[PDB]
RNA sequence: GGAUAGUGGCCUACCAUGGUUUCAACGGGUAACGGGGAAUAAGGGUUCGAUUCCGGAGAGGGAGCCUGAGAAACGGCUACCACAUCCAAGGAAGGCAGCAGGCGCGCAAAUUACCCAAUCCUAAUUCAGGGAGGUAGUGACAAUAAAUAACGAUACAGGGUCUUGUAAUUGGAAUGAGUACAAUGUAAAUACCUUAACGAGGAACAAUUGGAGGGCAAGUCUGGUGCCAGCAGCCGCGGUAAUUCCAGCUCCAAUAGCGUAUAUUAAAGUUGUUGCAGUUAAAAAGCUCGUAGUUGAACUUUGGGCCCGGUUGGCCG
């Protein structure tokens, strides 16, 4: 009798599965920022509609109903913090015509093959999961971290994690123990 | 019968007007062997 | 055919999977396609 | 790691239990892990405490390592540290004994066999020592 | 107009012209009355299990044939006799007189692909095993 | 009047003849515990709710009662009914719709495990107890996050002096699935978090489930078997109510998931209040009267004047 702890669902698959138009589109999409599956569009796509969804249903309502305005401001906030609006469209008139890339534009992976640091957007995603890239101090392996807008500047190598030196791994290891029982004597 | 409906209905897309694949030796046959 | 007992502790190399496998659709399906007829066909037989 | 260090946050003087709560942050850069029992040493002369008077239970390595947190709390006086502290952390820092007892099963089928025994049975084993054998 | 009460105060005849002509649904009449309960072989059941009596030579012509043909089954709940569909020829040798098969129902057909009028009631497991990991070579059926 | 803790046809004595109903009484069915709520989304709705919370009832079926503030109690008693246990044949003992467990049923559901450390409860009471509860085992019910590779060099094919693909060409880096000192964790353990050491060159540490006349996404593919009173006759071609008979290649979708079956919802405006239809496609009573029901013409302080203090935009700052 303890209380059910709560969970949704956080993507929906489409109800035409089979259109060659959308699916181009999508994997347009995988490409170029390297998506495992077609699931991480879906996910963009639920929230997206969620956000759209929410802010809609806010335009019915009058102007200065603080209800709108309490609400309003807050998800303005909210997208602007992420990253995916600009300074100067801060309107709900805006949030309505949001595209999924500008999601997917604000990723780990994405950003941080932005930054330099990666030279391909695939090896953006398999250096993340290799525990070697850490936001502010703390190591992330998550590609879909949503890097805010203020720890934009923060996203370098752990100071574990041999590429940004402390003791080479274990490749290297071994390596460096064959070269030393043949080329050292 | 199934090849003769197959070819059938066939060519009335061509009298309505839409894209359809051009044919070869595996029309009439069971795809799909089944469980 | 029969699974080992103590087995739980032509041939072509494997296609990735996963993640690298999306990269070869995007890689194979337009960046820089190999055959062209103006219609963009996916699958021919002996041309 | 150069040194690791401690640092207490939230501290609270609890003079009802003749303790103070802290939350204990440990940070160890490189080594493995806290090493509980030097905490229990480093938060002996983080002030005064005469190290059997203090008391850390919970730990958590944070992610991707370097910071560990957790709760510690330390006593004045060990002697009602040894009241005032359950007997599980007591054991843990063996300033107590573990007793021996039987399990759960073997506890409540004793209990239910003298259930069926009025009074002591010292009639009974004499009157069931006289039944068999005679 | 349009045929039907519209004021104000005649939600009575809304709600209860609704009630009667809900009554020349299909849908709607078979759960109400429950004819899964009284009727169907499947007693409401979405599988049911039964034994098998016998085999049937129900062969798409003779001799040169497209063989699917399949047996005559009585379900052990109900103790109903229905026909059954096993899929394509090969696993006839694993089908034996009383083996005790999981069958569910057949239900979609085109007009292809299995055309045989008179079954609805595809064998899915034999004996507790399968027929598609026992098609296609993944585990074998004990004999009785 | 009696009875109850107490009102009251609750029961009793007498006296009245009432009480409900087409605004559906009464009877019948429910594979009906009620509700908070669940799924489905353009709206309204349709379907579901045994099940973590609240309320009701039952402890194999009925009934009766002791004790107590509280029980018509069943881990209390008594009787009857239905099952069923032991034996020395006289007698005695029962009630898992509590927790594990087993038989039977079925499409359909787990360990005869550890502990009161937490949450709370009971007692004469900080201390004892709790299959309440928590921990762990089984567990692809359902939900969250995302491994199965990334980079460079050489030679060709390109776009064309800078940019991509190809190769049984080549090079070193990086990492966790695993094993495991130790430490964290825990009532004690397992597991997660951290980590000394080992741990990748492909038949390694190898991803499946479905699908290709349209839906609809994906073939001017291959081989073999059987038949043709069909052409030709070194070969072959075509048909084949073989509804392709058996295999393979290629391609597409989803992906540690995927398919099938039943039920239900959307699509659906095939339940239509929003929002169907009735000449000829399902459907206007043969015709009129007429109670309930539903619906019912217009009409009665309209207009003008006075000042007052407000919330919005501005010429203004």
């Amino acid at each position: 009798p303890r209380a059910p702890r709560t969970y949704s669902k956080t993507y929906s698959t489409p109800k035409r599965p089979y259109e060659s138009s959308r699916l181009d589109a999508e994997l347009k999409l995988a490409g170029e920022f390297g998506l495992k599956n077609k699931k991480e569009i879906y996910r963009i796509s639920f929230q997206l509609s969620k956000i759209r969804r929410a802010a809609r249903d806010l335009l019915t309502r009058d102007e200065k109903d603080p209800k709108r305005l309490f609400e309003g401001n807050a998800l303005i906030r909210r997208l602007v913090r992420v990253g995916v609006l600009s300074e100067d469209k801060k309107k709900l008139d805006y949030v309505l015509a949001l595209k999924v890339e500008d999601f997917l534009e604000r990723r780990l992976q994405t950003q941080v093959y932005k930054l330099g640091l990666a030279k391909s957007v695939h090896h953006a995603r398999v250096l993340i999961t290799q525990r070697h890239i850490a936001v502010g101090k703390q190591i992330v392996n998550i590609p879909s971290f949503m890097v805010r807008l203020d720890s934009e500047k923060h996203i370098d190598f752990a100071p574990t994690s041999p590429f940004g030196g402390a003791r080479p791994g274990r490749v290297a290891r071994r390596n460096a123990a064959r070269k030393a029982e043949a080329s050292g004597e | 019968s199934a090849k003769s409906f197959i070819l059938r209905k066939k060519e009335l897309m061509k009298r309505r007007g839409r894209k359809v694949a051009k044919d070869s030796k595996f029309t009439g046959r069971k795809r799909r062997h089944r469980f | 055919k029969v699974h080992g007992s103590l087995a739980r502790a032509t041939e072509k190399p494997k296609k990735p999977k996963g993640r690298a496998y999306k990269r070869l659709l995007y890689t194979r399906r337009f960046v820089n396609v190999t055959l062209v007829n103006g219609k963009r066909r996916m699958n021919p037989g002996p041309s | 790691s150069d040194a690791v260090t401690i640092r207490t946050r939230k501290v609270i003087s609890n003079p009802l239990l003749a303790r103070k709560q802290f939350v204990v942050d440990v940070l160890h850069p490189n080594r493995a892990n806290v090493s509980k029992d030097e905490l229990r040493e480093k938060l002996a002369e983080v002030y005064k405490a005469e190290k059997d008077a203090v008391s850390v239970f919970g730990f958590r390595t944070q992610f991707g390592g370097g910071k560990s947190v957790g709760f510690g709390l330390v006593y004045n006086s060990v002697a009602e540290a040894k009241k005032f502290e359950p007997t599980y952390r007591l054991v843990r820092y063996g300033l107590a004994e573990k007793v021996e007892k039987a399990s759960r099963q073997q506890r409540k089928q004793k209990k239910n066999r003298d259930k069926k025994i009025f009074g002591t049975g010292k009639r009974l084993a004499k009157k069931v020592a006289r039944r068999n054998a005679d | 107009g349009k045929g039907k009460p519209r004021g104000l105060n005649s939600a009575r005849k809304l709600r209860v012209h609704r009630r009667n002509n809900r009554w020349a649904e299909n849908n709607y009449k078979k759960r109400l009355l429950g004819t899964a309960f009284k009727s169907s072989p499947f007693g409401g059941s979405s599988h049911a299990k039964g034994i098998v009596l016998e085999k049937l030579g129900i062969e798409s012509k003779q001799p040169n044939s497209a063989i699917r043909k399949c047996v005559r089954v009585q379900l052990i709940k109900n103790g109903k006799k229905v026909t059954a569909f096993v899929p394509n020829d090969g696993c006839l040798n694993f089908v034996d007189e009383n083996d005790e098969v999981l069958l569910a129902g057949f239900g979609r057909k085109g007009k292809a692909k299995g055309d045989i009028p008179g079954v609805r009631f595809k064998v899915v497991k034999v004996s507790g095993v399968s027929l598609l990991a026992l098609w296609k070579e993944k585990k074998e059926k004990p004999r009785s």
